[PDB]
């Protein structure tokens, strides 16, 4: 005996990707100064690959007295060619912090969604 | 860790508030979750109140956050509102440098009685080719992204046509006659392959 | 040391509340042609102490006495991954036939293990020289990938892809496939399972007696695919034994043979041996899925049913087989052939059944063309019928997002064809009409004489209620269903309930739609019970925002919960009631420091100073103070009249 | 045994699922459970019921169902039915699982689920339409 007809509705809707570090507690260690190279690495999963790649990665922090363009001696960071990025400027990222001479400080990793 | 429910934020006029949700699937962390609302430019604007605008999680939980207007309907009802949500992870701590993770996203307050569906005003993007620039009109009154912008062999950077405006964008000399380009639904789903039709 | 994906401890599982339940499913008919009234009522009476479950199933019958039809008790057994029904139930028929009783049954679950570990999937060996990553590839997807440490690696959470095809081990470098295919008797390597059963034996005949019986039946892996699975089916005046054993030879396919021997005393005191030899072969791929079963009985078998008759059915089963092939035509169409044929001992007679069908999808119409080929020489005859299908939303002419509540409505056509008889055609529109789609309307017409069924279903906070009316004879169907669930902390009412339930609690928050429900609403004291939660796995109930009161906030709207099977969770949200509140407290003319913690005095409410000292508070009352600690101070506040009128209050605070 | 009018036409509602939900193949959605009601049901001619879900079978995946083509449609999404005792039941084929009947009254429940038959989930509407017969001893 034939039944009836059923209907499934539901909408599946994106979202933004997990972000983390390989190092715990989103906390570098940058060691006591005396320049030292430390290399920490983002990761961005559980998302999809066209929601990962279409991003925008900017920095924030406090600018620094004599070098805004250096974190509150200070903190630079440098991406795997080498450049030096600049704060407060429009899957697997490895950055890495040097000592500037010109001690905690916090800096704002911004990930922008089109 | 932390992550958000959608990649960007609808609000119907009207509506008293809109829940989001912030997720973290970490059970040995504490996360001081801030949140507020910037403007189209990135101002800081108390047109929208999240609430709680400032707390505190710890392990493996989801939360919802209300996002309240104060407007008192002062945005035009001809077309879509753009503004910038943001979402900000503390973590809670107990040499050292510390990072927070800031998630920016798009809400679009969009009026009740609109001429064009949503989904239809994908295709009716105009362009037009100057000398070395490409300019985008959407005679549309709503928000537009463009993404996979293909000039010939190359792809272009991608562009945000505000409703009754115009954008313009770079084009280099050797790209092809052909233009190709995607658009973004509200659901975040990168829409078929369209063709560019020049007017 | 590894552990499956998605997994759970053993320490997570909520035992549950000691707490009542009681299901309540009323059903009337009033027939007129006639003025006949038929009345179904059904009770469902539950109890959850401590760890077990007690269910009782009674039915009041009317027409114009209580008949008690099920009793029985479960509880979970977490060390041996299994539960132990004692009371009433039924064996679940996986290698022996399906049969009622009332006794001890100890059944291995295999819910309790992670959904990784389900199904058929081979384990993955191999040793890797040096550091490497393993990628496992079907059908151009990375099933799993993860970084592999030097050494021996073993993979036993691969999902239970199911036909597909073959598994491309890609290291990183050894480029090996592994074939893949799986029958329902076909298990993982390691994985058991048992269904030990004993007591006395029951059934829907009232001729059949009630004997005593013993059912046994185990199934183990062994690696490279072997699967074997025994049963014993022991009983006072029948014997019957099986053995079998299942490969999964992939290229070919997945092959499953079993035997079984019975020696069965008839009510004629005569006794009979008998041997069944069953195989099952299964076979994938574009794709051409084929199924073939065959089972053939020689004279003198029979099953463990037939000998329980009263004492002082005659023809007996030689063979059946069945045939199932499935041909995907495109990306969109899908033909499927199926057949069964019966042979018995002693006469030509045949019990053929052919269906053969086509579904195809449009953007937004599907429609489908079925034909039925029913053959019994019983009846002399060969039952032919053709059934033609159309479901069409109404969104294909309705324009996107419209504000209409026509937009969620659909048409449904039906065309019917004996090919030797009567015709039928079938037109009807079916939706949902209410603001939480709780209603239903499935108003159809149709021509055979004119038949009219209208149904007006409807899922409110309370109980589920349908009227529906039947043209043709004048019926008319109506129907009240629902659950009480009897907590410590008092009554509710709500919908009809399935296995596990989840019980909310938020005092002093009504009308509060969950989400992801068919309009279930709290109730004027607050709770609210959820109709079903999953078994053994992580879920998350959360409160509609939207639908929260004015006066009311949640601290932590959304929550998750692990129920065990048959156990009445209990999860509560703090509701805090009164004016929410968005206060700038500035402290010696300047913001108070970020991060700073304030406590409320008159209420019990906690937030975060944050930046330039907006701190949002929640059920606060028209006055009072609280305190800050960053090193203490106090601040007190007045409120205007309208305050609670206002949904947010803006004031500057002064601290000490 | 004549099913019930308005069981013959019913629609479940999904809700909204995260695309990350679903990490590789194989994974499942948060379940919604729906029930089948027979009445006036005869135990004399039978005793024993199956299910049997033909539907449009997805082009990667012949066990689960498909959810159509064209934009704002979700792609590698496909929807699966599972009995009330979690076992997968392969669509489009004669019922596997049995149940017995009851004098009067009848229920049968079962669990619709969201499967991921691809590596990457696209989002969109994601509707799906089958149906149930019955197959009776």
């Amino acid at each position: 005996l034939p039944g009836g007809n059923m209907q499934f509705q539901g909408v599946i809707i994106a979202e933004t990707c997990r972000i983390e570090a390989g190092d715990k507690q989103m906390t570098v260690n940058m060691g006591q100064i005396s320049s030292a190279p430390v290399p920490f690495v983002i990761h961005l999963r559980e998302c999809s690959t066209v929601v990962s790649e279409r991003v925008g990665v900017a920095f924030h922090g406090v600018a620094d007295g004599k070098n805004p363009d250096v974190l509150s001696i200070g903190v630079a960071l440098f991406d795997d060619e080498g450049n030096l990025v600049p704060i407060n400027r429009p899957t697997s990222l490895h950055f890495i912090a040097k000592y500037r001479a010109t001690a905690n400080a916090q800096a704002w990793f911004s990930l922008t969604y089109q | 860790g932390v992550a958000l429910g959608a990649t960007r934020v609808i609000y119907p006029a009207g509506q008293k508030q809109e829940q989001l949700a912030v997720t973290n699937n970490d059970e040995n962390s504490t996360y001081l979750i801030q949140s507020w609302v910037e403007n189209a430019d990135g101002v800081k604007d108390g047109r929208f109140i999240v609430t709680p605008p400032l707390f505190a999680m710890k392990g493996k939980k989801e939360n919802t956050l209300r996002i309240l207007d104060a407007t008192n309907n002062q945005l035009p009802q001809d077309r879509e509102s753009l503004f910038w949500m943001n979402v900000k992870a503390i973590p809670s701590m107990d040499n050292t440098l510390q990072l927070a993770i800031i998630s920016r996203i798009k809400l679009y307050y969009r009026p009740a009685k609109l001429a064009l569906p949503p989904d239809q005003a994908a295709e009716k993007l105009r362009f037009r080719r100057s000398a070395n620039s490409l300019t985008l009109i959407n005679p549309t009154p709503y928000y537009l992204t463009v993404t996979e912008l293909n000039a010939g062999t190359r792809v272009l950077e991608n562009a945000l046509v505000p409703p009754m405006g115009e954008s313009t964008v770079k084009l280099p000399s050797d790209a092809g006659s052909n233009i190709t380009y995607r658009t973004i639904n509200d659901y975040g789903a990168l829409t078929p392959k369209m063709t560019g039709v020049m007017e | 040391s590894n552990r499956a994906r998605g997994y759970i401890p053993p320490e997570l599982w909520d035992p549950g509340i000691n707490a009542g339940l009681l299901n309540y499913n009323f059903s009337g008919n009033s027939v007129q042609n006639g003025n006949s009234h038929y009345a179904y009522l059904n009770l469902q009476s539950g109890l959850n102490i401590g760890a077990w479950r007690l269910r009782d199933n009674t039915t009041w019958s009317y027409n114009s006495k209580w008949q008690h039809i099920n009793t029985w008790l479960e509880r979970d057994i977490i060390p041996l991954r299994s539960r132990l029904t004692l009371g009433d139930g039924y064996t679940q028929g996986d290698i022996f036939d399906g049969i009622n009783f009332r006794g001890a049954q100890l059944a291995s679950d295999d819910n309790m293990l992670p959904d990784s570990q389900r199904g058929f999937a081979p384990v993955i060996h191999g040793i890797a020289r040096g550091t490497a990553q393993v990628t496992i590839k079907q059908n151009g997807y990375d099933i799993y990938n993860s970084t592999v440490p030097p050494g021996p690696f073993t993979i036993n959470d691969i999902y239970a892809a199911g036909n597909s095809g073959d598994l491309q081990v890609t290291i990183k470098t050894q480029i090996f496939t592994v074939p893949y295919s799986s029958v329902p008797l076909l298990q993982r390597e390691g994985h058991t399972r048992y269904s030990i059963t004993a007591g006395e034996y029951r059934s829907g005949n009232a001729q059949q007696e009630k004997p005593r019986f013993f059912q046994s039946t185990l199934l183990h892996g062994l690696p490279a695919g072997w699967t074997i699975y025994g049963g014993t089916q022991l009983a006072d005046r029948y014997r019957a034994f099986n053995f079998g054993i299942g490969k999964n030879m992939g290229a070919l396919g997945a092959l499953s043979v079993d035997m079984t021997q019975a020696n069965s005393t008839l009510p004629d005191d005569s006794q009979h041996d008998g041997q069944s030899v069953r195989f099952l072969y299964n076979k994938s791929l574009g794709t051409n899925i084929q199924l073939v079963g065959y089972r053939y009985s020689t004279s003198g078998y029979f099953n463990f049913a037939d000998t329980t008759y009263s004492r002082m059915l005659a023809y007996n089963k030689r063979g059946k087989l069945q045939l199932t092939v499935t041909q995907q035509l495109g990306r969109t169409s899908t033909l499927y052939l199926s057949g069964s044929h019966q042979t018995y001992w002693g006469t030509s007679n045949v019990d053929e059944q052919f269906q053969a069908g086509l579904n195809t999808a449009f953007e937004d119409i599907n429609w489908t063309l079925s034909y039925s080929l029913t053959k019994n020489a019983w009846q002399k005859g060969r039952d032919q019928m053709l059934a033609l299908n159309v479901n069409i939303p109404f969104s294909h002419w309705l324009r996107s997002d419209s504000k209409s509540q026509w937009r969620h409505a659909s048409a449904s056509y039906s065309m019917s064809h004996d090919l030797n008889g009567r015709m039928t055609n079938l037109a009807g529109v079916y939706g949902t009409l209410l603001e939480d789609n709780n209603l239903s309307y499935s108003v159809q017409t149709g021509y055979a004489g004119s038949t009219g069924y209208a149904t007006l279903n409807y899922r409110g906070g309370y109980g589920n209620a349908n009227i529906g009316y039947s043209h043709s004879i004048k019926q008319l169907y109506y129907g009240v269903s629902g659950g009480v669930l009897a907590h410590a902390n008092g009554v509710t009412l709500g919908q009809p309930l399935n296995d596990t339930v989840v019980l909310v609690k938020a005092p002093g928050a009504k009308d509060a739609k969950v989400e992801n429900q068919t309009g279930v609403r709290t109730d004027w004291r607050g709770y609210a019970v959820l109709p079903y939660a999953t078994e053994y796995r992580e879920n998350r109930v959360a409160l509609d925002t939207n639908t929260l009161a004015d006066n009311v906030d949640l601290d932590n709207a959304v929550a998750n919960v692990v129920p065990t099977r048959g156990a009445i969770v209990r999860a509560e949200f703090k509701a805090r009631v009164g004016i929410k509140l968005l206060m700038t407290l500035t402290h010696n003319n300047k913001p108070l420091p970020f991060g700073a913690m304030v406590t409320s005095e008159s209420s019990q409410s906690s937030g975060i100073v944050a930046d330039n000292g907006q701190v949002y508070l929640s059920g606060m009352p028209l006055a009072g103070k609280v305190q800050v600690k960053w090193a203490h101070c106090v601040a007190n506040y007045q409120l205007p009249p309208e305050s609670q009128q206002q949904l947010l209050t803006q004031l500057s605070a002064e601290c000490r």
